């Protein structure tokens, strides 16, 4: 019954300037026994393997929200990525999208 | 690597549904969800297998059940209604040695 959410699921970035991505979680099936864990993870193809690229800011999660920060866009981090949470045995995700513009 | 089959199924509705979920070199420790696209094509949580207990996000009629001696999953919706038609899907994920979360192809389910 744990879920996640993406109320946001589509950002817009320009080459060369950070982008945030976020998905929020049910906190009341979360707490500090069984740990909370936030992944991003870029499709590729059918399995998803830990983005290079983006870190979380782990600030937000005590207030239900995975928020992930990819610093210095390329064009090359266009796409679908999965918003993945982790509660205990529970977890859940949202695919986002990175839609990037590039100047010169 | 994960499938999920049949491609299409149509049955009427009140009869069951099954999709078999079918997990390639996985390691012993299980946690498999079922999901169902979104007319926005977004990922949403149908049911969630893990320790050796499948359990619902909110309706009892999905259940997920382990085959015998496979890493094969029954994927079941028990009673149709007609508004479960949809794209389905199912995706496992490892926490160890590395993260990985690893989805099936969408199977499509029309109930009539």
């Amino acid at each position: 019954l744990f879920t996640v959410t993406a109320p946001k699921e589509v950002y817009t970035v320009d080459v060369g300037s950070s982008v945030s991505l976020e998905c929020d979680f049910d906190r009341r099936e979360c707490t500090e026994l069984e740990g909370i864990r936030a992944s991003l993870q870029k499709v590729e193809n059918d399995t998803s393997l830990q983005s290079e690229r983006a870190t979380l800011l782990e600030e937000q999660l005590p207030l239900g929200k995975a928020l992930f920060h990819i610093p210095s866009v390329q064009v090359r981090d266009s796409g679908q990525y999965r918003c993945l949470v982790i509660c205990g045995a529970a977890w859940d995700y949202k695919y986002l999208t990175v839609k990037v513009k590039a100047s010169y | 690597s994960l499938t999920f089959y049949p491609a299409w199924l149509t049955v009427s509705e009140g009869a069951n549904a099954t999709f078999t979920c079918s997990l390639s070199n996985w390691s012993e420790d299980l946690m498999l969800n079922w999901n169902r696209l979104s007319p926005s094509n977004q990922t949403e949580k149908q049911a969630a297998f893990s320790n050796g207990l499948s359990q619902p996000v909110q309706d009892a009629r999905f259940q997920i059940i382990q085959l015998p001696n496979r890493h094969d999953f029954h994927m079941n919706i028990l009673d149709t209604r007609r508004n479960d038609s949809g794209i389905y899907l199912c995706g496992a994920i490892s926490l160890h040695p590395k993260l990985k979360i690893e989805e099936s192809p969408g199977a499509e389910l029309v109930v009539t």
